[PDB]
RNA sequence: CGUGGAAGUCUGUUAGAGUUGGUGUCCUACAAUACCCUCUCGUGAUCUAUGUGUAGGGGUGAAAGGCCCAUCGAGUCCGGCA
RNA sequence: GCGAAAGCCAAGGCCUGUCGGGAGCAACCAACGUUAGGGAAUUCGGCAAGUUAGUCCCGUACCUUCGGAAGAAGGGAUGCC
RNA sequence: GGUCUUAAGGUAGCGUAGUACCUUGCCGCAUCAGUAGCGGCUUGCAUGAAUGGAUUAACCAGAGCUUCACUGUCCCAACGUUGGGCCCGGUGAACUGUACAUUCCAGUGCGGAGUCUGGAGACACCCAGGGGGAAGCAAAGACCCUAUGGA
RNA sequence: CGAGUGGCUUGCUACCUCGAUGUCGGUUCCCUCCAUCCUGCCCGUGCAGAAGCGGGCAAGGGUGAGGUUGUUCGCCUAUUAAAGGAGGUCGUGAGCUGGGUUUAGACCGUCGUGAGACAGGUCGGCUGCUAUCUACUGGGUGUGUAGGUGUCUGACAAGAACGACCGUAUAGUACGAGAGGAACUACGGUUGGUGGCCACUGGUGUACCGGUUGUUCGAGAGAGCACGUGCCGGGUAGCCACGCCACACGGGGUAAGAGCUGAACGCAUCUAAGCUCGAAACCCACUUGGAAAAGAGACACCGCCGAGGUCCCGCGUACAAGACGCGGUCGAUAGACUCGGGGUGUGCGCGUCGAGGUAACGAGACGUUAAGCCCACGAGCACUAACAGACCAA
């Protein structure tokens, strides 16, 4: 699996899956990604993120 | 009428004092059923990772599906059964009769023992067989030691000596089985005793925490609400009633917490191997890199990294062995991050 | 009860205010008790995803309001662990009112549901639009 | 609509005065009434320095038997007194 | 900055609110910071803590001695160049 | 009862009251559940008109209750920060002390014993701890009675 | 109606305490009792079943959360296997709380000529002490047993280390007209308790990195202060719980009870002798401690001029002093360096762009730059420091 935020491979037996109100599902590889996501930041705009680069 | 409540902590692991030996000492051994064999082994705790497994349990709805399981990595290099001690049945319990030693000694065993220079193996052996004829021979155990030198991550070179019982068939056959093991050089391995999938009892001396209060040590409550601001936060209500006019040893008090011997029952051996398959990226924190004979114990194991742990075939298993579990994946992700 | 197939950290307590995920007319529910639960001294009786709980209707239509009914916890903010180690959490804490036979009181369920809850409460599941 | 700028008027750790809660800290104290935070008043029946008057069954008292030099339901000192 | 406010800094003063050395410095205590999910379930009692907050715009109920209530409540805005 | 004591015999109002014994009075509101709170009723043990009654905008570090918001008050505790605590140099008190004193379980005794009796246990010394006992330390009991006491 | 047991209520008494044994309720922490609420095993039934009712053995474990009230008591709600009662100075203020009783202030009602009273109500109204002894929790030093190293033994000691519930199959089965509706056994999970551990999730993380407000160092760069981080964002190691792992079966002997054989008493009789069974309870099993067990223990090897130990030195798997463990050149013990593995999130400077502005100037954007900065971990590496060397000892 791939982190729906940063884009790196989620180490098996790790991570969290956030279930949005509408039923949407977001697989996070870490707290860092969830936290940056909660700050309303979009992965594309963060250089360290595999998505952006 | 003031609600009931179980007491704080167990009275079964006392006194809660510092352990005499950092090397655990099993106070019980498995039964004599199968073929003659050594009833235990030992290693050094490395750290933890998780593994992905295939459900072995035939009674689980998830049988056959992938399952993530936590695992403690323990470096289990070969040991040396340097001697064979025999016990005799006396009216005051079992007592050490004699011992049969060897010629080949590990280069650095003298860091602990006063290695034998002049010993008579034959005479001792005879005495043991004579006691067996007399029907007074108690049990048979081997004096064993580890080779910390084989483990890079472990600083000590001074071997850890521990007696391990030999059970199995008839006393005559396991006597011989023991003698043979000792003869060669006493060299044996985790393979010789255990098979992945079996349940083991792991004993070890817990992580030391020095002195700690009743709250941490016994799990008593903290003062609540208004009581928590008056000058008392983590002190119990009282040391006991007016009468009896003395403090009972059963009341939770401050003291040494940690560094005690513990024997964790029914620990599944997920896998026994050799190499660097389980080592974590960047090295196990506060330990090092594993590249050799190891064991993967399901779950936690008492003690800090680098500590000597002991294995023993489960004396009271609840389940039937489900041999050689299928390991689909072993995590190597860094334990830093 | 039948295993859930997931480890749950109860995220609710007696007196907690949750969402009533259905069209029964009840909007907000208040946890009163947890079926088959027995605590310990000083502990607040806890409830989490997959539990059947007694409930009080706090907000909603006059008819539904103030009634003492039974419900099933369908979603919770606190994470739960799946057999593969992954954690799962929801946007809110929600429950669906239920009858004596564990059949949903209303006709339609709002928002997603946990697959574990669905498996335990079949008729509730076979009413879910989304099952995560 | 503007002007005007009233008030035992409001906000306010301005200065200054006071003292609600913490029943916190202290309780052989820093202190025989202290410390901290919190809190009340802050143009008025306001606060304050100095000077001055009222003296013991007497003063003084927006009254609590409050206060009259750590002393008050009758100050203190010595005497009556052993 | 509204300011004899905070915070920071001069001039001037001081290191004398006058015993030191050492231990990642344990328990415990005084002050205090942060705690997931829940949210007063605590307790005689929200005690303690916290929440709110400056300024401008919009907007504002019952009641009323018509002065008031009232900053009612509620909503929006706020930097730099 | 359909007057009598002793002059009159409770009017407006308010009322289970900071006044109501019975009492958690009864009905309603609110809550899952409310000896609380509010409204209504109210025969008021023993309300009531400057011994002022009722009522009331504004004001309040005054008493009680409800809601929204908030939160380590709680579930249930964790980690951390600063000063102590601990060890070393220096300085250097006090409280308290009939004697003896390693106690524990029972008993006995002026009926609430480390010291008596019977047993049990107990090698000595030292460090840290939280305070179970010494009916712990601190005060010739404020309560109560007594005194041909005081004010 | 009669006979008792208890010492939880109340009353009585006035032995003890007035040179003081701190109140009620609550709380917290510990032990106990059984007249048993649940759980185990049983008997009876107006025992078909299911659900009950009554009784016996039995104290291992459990007996919880909330609304009014200071309340104890009690009333009420929803859960529950059940939400038992009681003793310990009505256990527990040199532990807490201080709501009530019961000081000094005040109000109301009643009573009193009045001061003032009330076994009426109401608002307010203080919680001292540095532990000598003893007691216990943990930690050391000595002596005894009479050279050392290592391994053991087990007198004794502690434990609840485990208690309970739900679900599936059995089964829509036995039973029953139907309604309704079990069990043995085998499984899965939950709850409470217990011990441990940190890969995972979560918290902390005044290590670290970044953003940014005010002010000061002329600007820039880079910094200080704003309480012991100015504030905001992220957060490593470790420590942790809200996270994860583990915590039987079986034997033996009994109680109530069910029986066998069996006599006194030719019969009968579970009992008198004998025997087979049979409780969550007892003992063993399992975990923890334990040579100071005065019968003061056993084994093996090394050594008595030398085995071994302490000091010293570098450090922690240890730690309040002390203790404990490891390494000490025949070495990777600690530090430096370099890698690796991690945190943050793209450095200074320069170039281009940039709303405008004649220009000066210019917030900011892009590039250089997965940059810069930083790390309580690991590896490599004898470069530095584990040197020199002292002492005790049969
Ligand atoms: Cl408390
Ligand atoms: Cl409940
Ligand atoms: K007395
Ligand atoms: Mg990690
Ligand atoms: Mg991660
Ligand atoms: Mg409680
Ligand atoms: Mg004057
Ligand atoms: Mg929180
Ligand atoms: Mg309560
Ligand atoms: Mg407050
Ligand atoms: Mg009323
Ligand atoms: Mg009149
Ligand atoms: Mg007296
Ligand atoms: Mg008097
Ligand atoms: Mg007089
Ligand atoms: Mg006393
Ligand atoms: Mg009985
Ligand atoms: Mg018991
Ligand atoms: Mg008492
Ligand atoms: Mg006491
Ligand atoms: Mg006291
Ligand atoms: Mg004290
Ligand atoms: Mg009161
Ligand atoms: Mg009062
Ligand atoms: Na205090
Ligand atoms: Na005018
Ligand atoms: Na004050
Ligand atoms: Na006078
Ligand atoms: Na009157
Ligand atoms: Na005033
Ligand atoms: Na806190
Ligand atoms: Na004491
Ligand atoms: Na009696
Ligand atoms: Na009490
Ligand atoms: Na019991
Ligand atoms: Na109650
Ligand atoms: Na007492
Ligand atoms: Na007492
Ligand atoms: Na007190
Ligand atoms: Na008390
Ligand atoms: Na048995
Ligand atoms: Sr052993
Ligand atoms: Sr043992
Ligand atoms: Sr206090
Ligand atoms: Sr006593
Ligand atoms: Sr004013
Ligand atoms: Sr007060
Ligand atoms: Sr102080
Ligand atoms: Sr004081
Ligand atoms: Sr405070
Ligand atoms: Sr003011
Ligand atoms: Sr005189
Ligand atoms: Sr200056
Ligand atoms: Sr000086
Ligand atoms: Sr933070
Ligand atoms: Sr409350
Ligand atoms: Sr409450
Ligand atoms: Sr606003
Ligand atoms: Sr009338
Ligand atoms: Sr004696
Ligand atoms: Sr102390
Ligand atoms: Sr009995
Ligand atoms: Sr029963
Ligand atoms: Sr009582
Ligand atoms: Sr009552
Ligand atoms: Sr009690
Ligand atoms: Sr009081
Ligand atoms: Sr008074
Ligand atoms: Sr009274
Ligand atoms: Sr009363
Ligand atoms: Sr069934
Ligand atoms: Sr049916
Ligand atoms: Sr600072
Ligand atoms: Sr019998
Ligand atoms: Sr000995």
């Amino acid at each position: 699996r791939e982190c729906d935020y940063c884009g790196t491979d989620i180490e098996p037996g790790t991570g969290t899956m956030f279930v949005h109100k509408d039923g949407a599902t977001t697989h996070f590889c870490s707290s860092k990604c969830e936290n940056n996501a909660d700050l309303g930041r979009e992965a594309r705009n963060l250089e360290w993120t595999d998505t952006a680069r | 009428p003031q609600p009931s409540r179980p007491r704080k902590g167990s009275l079964g692991f006392g006194p809660r004092k510092r352990s005499t030996s950092e090397t655990p000492r099993f106070n019980s051994w498995p039964s004599d059923d199968g073929q003659p064999g050594v009833q235990g082994f030992a290693g050094y705790k490395a750290g933890m990772t998780h593994v992905v497994l295939v459900n072995d349990e035939p009674n689980s709805p998830r049988e056959g599906m992938e399952e993530t399981v936590p695992v403690t990595v323990i470096e289990t290099p070969p040991m040396r059964a340097v001697a064979l001690r025999a016990y005799e049945d006396t009216p005051y319990g079992q007592r050490p009769l004699t011992e049969v030693w060897t010629d080949e000694f590990h280069s650095e065993l003298d860091r602990t023992l006063d290695v034998p220079e002049d010993h008579d193996p034959d005479a001792a052996e005879e005495q043991i067989r004579d006691a067996h004829e007399a029907g007074d021979l108690g049990d048979l155990r081997l004096i064993t030691h580890t080779v910390p030198d084989a483990v890079p991550s472990v600083p000590k070179k001074k071997p850890d000596v521990m007696e391990t019982r030999v059970g199995g068939g008839s006393v005559s056959d396991r006597l011989d089985h023991a003698l043979d093991i000792v003869e060669d050089g006493g060299e044996h391995a985790m393979n010789d005793i255990f098979r992945a999938g079996e349940y083991a009892d792991v004993a070890g001396v817990t992580k030391g925490k020095g002195t700690q209060g009743p709250v941490k040590r016994w799990g008593v409550q903290k003062r609540k609400g208004k009581h928590a601001r008056q000058g008392w936060r983590r002190r119990i209500g009282n040391l006991g009633p007016w009468n009896p006019s003395r403090v009972r040893s059963t009341v939770p008090q401050q003291g040494q917490t940690g560094y005690h011997q513990r024997t964790e029952l029914n620990k599944r051996l997920i896998d026994i191997g050799e190499g660097d398959e389980p080592t974590v990226d960047g090295g196990f924190v506060n330990y090092g890199e594993v590249d050799g004979p190891y064991t993967l114990v399901k779950g936690s194991v008492p003690g800090p990294d680098k500590r000597l742990v002991r294995f023993r075939p489960a004396v009271r298993p609840n389940d039937q062995p489900r041999l050689d579990p299928e390991v689909r994946y072993v995590s190597n992700e860094s334990n830093q991050g | 009860m039948e295993a859930l197939g997931a480890d749950v950290t109860q995220g609710l307590e007696k007196g907690s205010l949750i969402t009533c995920a259905d069209n029964t007319g009840a909007r907000e529910l208040k946890v009163i008790s947890v079926h088959g639960y027995s605590g310990t001294k000083n502990r607040h009786p806890k409830a989490g995803l997959g539990d059947k709980i007694t409930v009080s209707v706090t907000k909603g239509t006059p008819e539904m309001r103030r009634q003492v009914l039974e419900a099933v916890v369908v979603r919770q903010r606190k994470p739960i662990r799946r057999p593969d180690g992954t954690r799962v959490k929801f946007e809110d804490n929600a429950a669906v009112i239920v009858d004596e036979n564990e059949d949903p009181r209303g006709t339609e369920l709002k928002g997603p549901i946990a697959r574990e809850v669905a498996q335990r409460f079949g008729s509730v599941a076979s009413a879910a639009t989304m099952i995560v």
